[PDB]
């Protein structure tokens, strides 16, 4: 006669025989902040390690911060053997992964790249990447998930983003497909990518209503729909009703 | 004319359909031709609305009075409308 | 934990509550043949955005599907059916397919993990666990029964293995609530073998002879071994360590809690698979967590 | 409310087009859009600007105006957002619930054709400056301005 289930954010619903529905709310705020404010690429290894360590120390994760600093010293340096710490780095990655902290393991894998990629097998790396991506998507952190996918050291995880994400656009006047890298119609010889607001060629981002088949610059359409409910091109369509 | 058009567009001139006659106020300046045109358009819109409540009017006086037959001119101007066509 | 009550307004006892994938939505099924979907707003209050009659008999379990397949709900009931409900946009929920293969009551229904596609497993009271599949995720009105497994015991709970690793074969555990005087294992674990393309009984937990009311695989989330939580007269946690045909596991019990002092009805892991909540006949929710020495301890007692 | 013969006259439509060109020259784009709405309401013969439309990869028919994320013609899955990996779609048929919010509209870079939800890619390009799809070096937002 009882029901029980945690939610994502630590809240817990518990319905039992009197039946009374109670949500025992609290958790993972550290995970959200950590995922949001690491930098995984675009800077040298030392800078990335110091930034991540500063994040971990600010959030109160002293062990994570010292791990980042230790990685910086180990990698970004009558000397120690070149592969002296590889076993220890692998053990640290496995230690963080086996306790549910897949975020730290994936971040270290991405930051280090090939320095540790060849030492961890592909299957475990893919498992960590997928677990971290699922955690990020649960918290609705799409930007961090896509950054991880783009910077993923595994080819299979990288290919997860290129599946059915290409749009085939056609000219309305000619009803024929357009070139894959174009902004002018092949047949009609008309700038079919004209913004409905500014009447300028939309070379980059194009937002398109599915009702009236009209659109334009993403910012321009956003502003117009913020200021009105009609189609900017003027087809009597309430594209975003109310 | 370009600056006047800019100012009128900034003031939403001619876009008011609640009562069209106010558009000449939105024109900024006192233009007799604009005022006459907008008052005529308002009158014809009012006639269309009244007819709908209880096409040809938009054709203008020339087309309206073309079918006006059967009127007798008054020889004497007595000094004292419904008798008209 | 801070407790807050919800005005369920359910005509009978609430049998199951299941959050969605994102944690922002809820689905509660009761014995009044009604399933209610709750969506919370920025104010934090849970609003019942949908309430429709589903089945003829009491509805036992309601489970969510991954959002990539859309807002999809599967509910099993006493009328030997497991219906699949989809949301179409107001908030209208439509029945897609009624799964009528089971000849007896379907105790539990659970969606398979995302990496398998859209697969559904239903366990019936006659000992048959049926695993379905939708070949086309855009056509939820067509479900094809892939496998059916005879568990030789009255099934009461199932739990997929949420591991997304390619090193772990598909695995479904089946618990039984049968109370026969004879002492036989009440939990059977079946692993899908790619070579045979058929589910085969991999491991059997002989130590569990009491009736089982709920089983729950722990979210793998980067681990290498599988952790299973079992609800019985006590709370047991088993760790399944694969060794280097069905895979052989070094089954070790790592927890056995009688703090409920009564029958434990439900067990539910959290997102990280680190804290386990158990709800027993005492009406208390006991959160169990393991320290770095693998000594599972109670981190809180929660009362209605 | 002129008769369709007057609205079909070359001179009237030429004056309308010249006024719209003047409005574009002054960058009165929103006011030009308001005038376009007014003209479409009053003159049904004013065909709206013909812009691009998305076509199903398999059927090839237009997906413009029953799963929302499926092509209306061949019931095939629609292209998915490069960020949330959820198949894109928009239900088709005031102070009411927005049946089709802006943050769910189809949105793609016109150069690399990689697409996603409007809100998702808006946030992504607010944060980053590269195409979300892996192995694509296009700078989608930098192309426009
Ligand atoms: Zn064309
Ligand atoms: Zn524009
Ligand atoms: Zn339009
Ligand atoms: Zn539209
Ligand atoms: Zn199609
Ligand atoms: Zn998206
Ligand atoms: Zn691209
Ligand atoms: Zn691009």
């Amino acid at each position: 006669p009882e029901g029980l289930c945690y939610g994502l954010f630590g809240d817990l619903a518990f319905a039992a025989k009197e039946s009374a529905l109670s949500v025992f709310e609290t958790g993972m705020r550290w995970f959200v902040d950590t995922a949001e404010r690491y930098a995984l690429a675009g800077r040298p290894l030392a800078e990335l390690c110091d930034h991540n360590a500063k994040v971990a120390r600010e959030l109160g994760r002293n062990q994570v911060a010292q791990t980042w600093t230790m990685l910086r010293i180990i990698y970004c340096s009558s000397r120690l053997p070149p592969d002296f710490f590889g076993v220890l780095v692998r053990d640290m990655l496995h230690f963080y992964a086996e306790q549910g902290d897949v975020q730290m393991a994936v971040s270290v894998l991405i930051v280090l790249g090939e320095r540790v990629r060849k030492d961890i097998d592909e299957q475990t790396q893919e498992h960590w990447y997928t677990s971290y991506i699922d955690l990020l998507q649960r918290f609705r952190l799409w930007n961090v998930s896509n950054e991880v996918v783009k910077l993923s050291t595994s080819r299979a995880v990288s290919c997860l983003n290129q599946a059915s994400t290409t749009l085939h656009v056609n000219c309305s006047h000619c009803k024929r497909p357009m070139s894959s890298r174009g902004w002018v119609c092949d047949r009609c010889h008309r700038c079919a990518s004209m913004c409905a607001v500014c009447h300028h060629v939309v070379k980059g981002l194009f937002v398109w209503c599915q009702g009236c088949s009209h659109g334009g610059h993403l910012q321009h359409i956003m502003k117009w729909l913020e200021g009105s409910s009609h189609c900017p091109a003027g087809c009597g369509h309430l594209c975003e009703y109310s | 004319i370009a600056t006047k058009m800019r100012l009128r567009a900034l003031s939403r001139y001619g876009l008011d359909t609640e009562q069209v006659w106010r558009n000449h106020i939105l024109a900024g300046n006192e233009d007799p031709q604009l005022k006459s045109l907008w008052y005529t358009l308002h009158f014809m819109k009012q006639y269309t609305e009244d007819m709908d409540q209880k096409s040809l009017v938009y054709a203008g006086i020339k087309s309206i009075v073309k079918s006006s037959l059967g009127m007798v001119e008054s020889s004497r101007h007595n000094w004292s409308i419904q008798n008209l066509n | 934990f801070v407790a807050r009550s919800i005005a369920a307004d359910h005509k009978d006892l609430i049998h199951d509550v299941s959050f969605d994938f994102h944690g922002r939505r809820m689905a509660t099924c009761s014995s009044d043949q009604s399933v209610k979907v709750w969506d919370k707003s920025e104010s934090g209050d849970w609003h019942c955005t949908a309430s429709w009659k589903t089945h003829s008999g009491s509805v036992w379990r309601v489970t969510w599907a991954h959002p990539e397949f859309g807002q999809v709900l599967a509910s099993c009931s006493f009328d030997r059916t497991a219906a699949v409900w989809e949301e179409i946009v107001q908030s209208h929920w439509v029945k897609r397919t009624t799964l009528v293969d089971s000849r007896t009551s379907v105790t539990d229904v659970k969606f398979a993990p995302k990496h398998m596609g859209l697969m559904l497993a239903t366990c019936s009271a006659d000992g048959i666990v049926r695993i379905y599949e939708a070949p086309d995720v855009m056509n939820l009105s067509q479900w094809s029964l892939q496998h059916e497994i005879s568990c030789k015991l009255s099934c009461s709970c199932i739990s997929w293995n949420p591991s997304s690793s390619r090193a772990h074969s598909p695995m479904i555990a089946v618990g039984s609530d049968d109370s026969s005087p004879n002492a036989m294992a009440k939990v059977q674990i079946f692993e899908y073998n790619e070579n045979t393309r058929k589910y085969a009984k991999a491991e059997t937990l002989m130590t569990v002879t009491d009736p089982v009311h709920d089983i729950a695989f722990a979210p793998n989330l980067g681990r290498s071994f599988h952790i299973l939580a079992i609800a019985t007269k006590d709370v047991r946690i088993f760790t399944l360590k694969p060794v280097r045909g069905p895979t052989k596991f070094e089954i070790h019990i790592v927890a056995q809690f009688d703090n409920h002092n009564s029958q434990v009805w439900r067990v539910s892991w959290n997102i990280t698979g680190t804290v386990l909540a158990s709800s027993g006949d005492d009406g208390c929710v006991r959160l169990w967590k393991a320290n770095y020495m693998d000594n599972w301890k109670c981190t809180g007692i929660l009362k209605g | 409310g002129s008769p369709l013969d007057v609205l079909k006259d070359e001179r009237v439509q030429y004056w309308i087009e010249n006024y719209r060109n003047l409005l574009d020259a002054w960058r009165f784009w929103h006011k030009r859009a308001e005038f376009d709405i007014h003209r479409s309401k009053l003159d049904p013969s004013s065909k709206p600007l013909a812009q691009v439309f998305v076509s199903c990869n398999f059927c090839g028919k237009s997906i413009s105006y029953s799963k929302v994320t499926s092509c209306p013609g061949c019931r095939k899955p629609l292209p998915r957002c490069a960020l949330c990996l959820i198949n894109m779609g928009t239900p088709v048929s005031s102070k009411d619930k927005k049946l089709a919010q802006f943050n769910n509209w189809f949105t793609w870079c016109h150069n690399c054709r990689h697409g996603g939800h409007a809100g998702h890619m808006l946030s992504w390009f607010r944060d980053h400056a590269e195409c979300p799809v892996s192995a694509c070096t296009c700078k989608c937002m930098q192309l426009d301005t």
